[PDB]
């Protein structure tokens, strides 16, 4: 067991098959207009989900940390940092690497797991 | 609509705010202060947290008039009830210990709606009652809106 | 200095214009059917391209590596793993984890950086 | 067209492959030896080195007839020529110590184009030539196609 890598590749399966489901019906001569917008919305935000996710973890790990993993996906942004010592000072550095527009319309959450 | 956004508790002068809801510009001290601790979780404030001098039982009441949309006990967050208003505005009460509505309820502006209490999701805040408005869902600083007529709300964002 | 966090944000920038672009041109009336089509090809093929690199990542981590860095944007696919000892044995173990349509149409090649 | 694949050299019996090109269903052995090593960098064989019992020097020939479309020297690869033959399908010659050739030149099948050399890309293949025959562009293997006429070529992929 270690809960970092299966999390990466359940989280990744499951990507993956979102993927294919929006591009399914933007490519399918049945979807309205409206729905082949929307899936197409959806899967550029996912991209850019994709994109923060991918960026805020680099960050993090250019602040000390051995690992970092943040799923920007829904409502909240869940966000697990590899470390022994915790604190609320560790935590706000942490917030402060995401965007302003994410703080400001979704919830942030940061968990600290022993190493 | 028509009202003024009001202190969600009947005796107003016997509390204080001991959390404040989180602002990604404030100084380091206060992002600090404005987290929620739950084990080695922290998250940001989206609310208020309101308690008593001595951290004694007191009533909630509703901020503004409207349709009570939910009322449960949650294991983490005690009792939550969530009054629907006017214009996907609506207002989060939680950490309750008591509901004194239900699902349905209409209820009006300073309506006791239940009791504060202590909470597993925010122990630090002792004995109080965590508040929210949201606006199509989305959590605004209580503090901006106090005593501002309903509108000064929906006149963000711009 | 250090070169893994330097090129996966280089590599994100790089990325995000991309995808800024290619969402550009989809969205564009002056666009033609063929051209937003392309667009739109690339576009879903980046993210693949993404999906596969993070998977292989994770994959050659869970093998025992400390880190690992992987771009299969182009003909080729780089990888880049830290490790003080390289062998034939362990390269071969890597080019093991990518698919066999990657290997079959592409070059692979596999780097073994100091830790 | 009309003709077969034939070993890039002039004097075919002196000389043997001392390296293939690489096949992920290969045993593990046969893997680790397709693969081409720089320095800490390994990267996959995507065709076959030909090299003499003692590694002398030796002509490289067309495989096939064709127009030049490369011919020059590399710091790395040495010397590399690339024959455009018929239908997308083209190869490499590569490592060359000399070029009989140069972009834009017609040769014949069997024409030598440049002579055995060694490389800093594969030093472990010594004294050689490096050959690819590709198909718009992506490489397969060699051995497959030596001697079988040019068509069974074009009927992969299937």
């Amino acid at each position: 067991d270690d809960l970092f890598t299966t999390y990466r590749l359940d989280l990744e399966d499951a990507r993956s098959k979102e993927r294919e489901e929006l591009n399914a019906i933007v490519s399918s001569d049945d979807a309205t207009a409206k729905e082949k917008s929307e899936a197409y919305d959806k899967m550029t935000a996912l991209s850019e989900v994709e994109g923060t996710e991918k960026q805020l973890e680099t960050l993090i790990k250019t602040q000390g940390y051995e690992d970092a993993l943040v799923n920007a996906e829904g409502d909240k942004i869940n966000i697990t940092v590899k470390s022994d010592k915790h604190s609320k000072s560790k935590a706000t550095a942490i917030i402060d690497l995401v965007a302003k527009e994410i703080k400001t319309m979704k919830d942030v959450a940061v968990t600290f797991e022993p190493s | 609509s028509m009202e003024n956004v009001a202190m969600p508790v009947v005796d107003s002068e016997n509390v204080s705010v001991v959390k404040k809801f989180y602002e990604t510009d404030a100084a380091k001290e206060e992002k600090e202060a404005a987290l929620v601790t739950y084990n080695n979780t922290y998250s940001l404030s989206k609310g208020i947290d309101l308690a008593e001098k001595d951290g004694k039982d007191f009533d909630v009441s509703a901020s503004l008039s409207g349709t009570v949309v939910k009322a449960e006990k949650d294991p983490v967050l005690g009792y939550v009830v969530e009054v629907e208003h006017a214009d996907g505005l609506s207002t989060v009460y939680q950490s309750l210990s008591e509901v004194s509505v239900e699902q349905g309820d209409k209820v009006k502006q300073n309506q006791v709606i239940g009791k504060s209490g202590k909470n597993l999701y925010s122990e630090d805040s002792g004995n109080h009652v965590h508040f929210e408005i949201r606006k199509d869902g989305v959590a605004m600083n209580p503090l901006n809106f106090m005593d501002k007529p309903v509108s000064s709300i929906e006149k963000a964002a711009t």
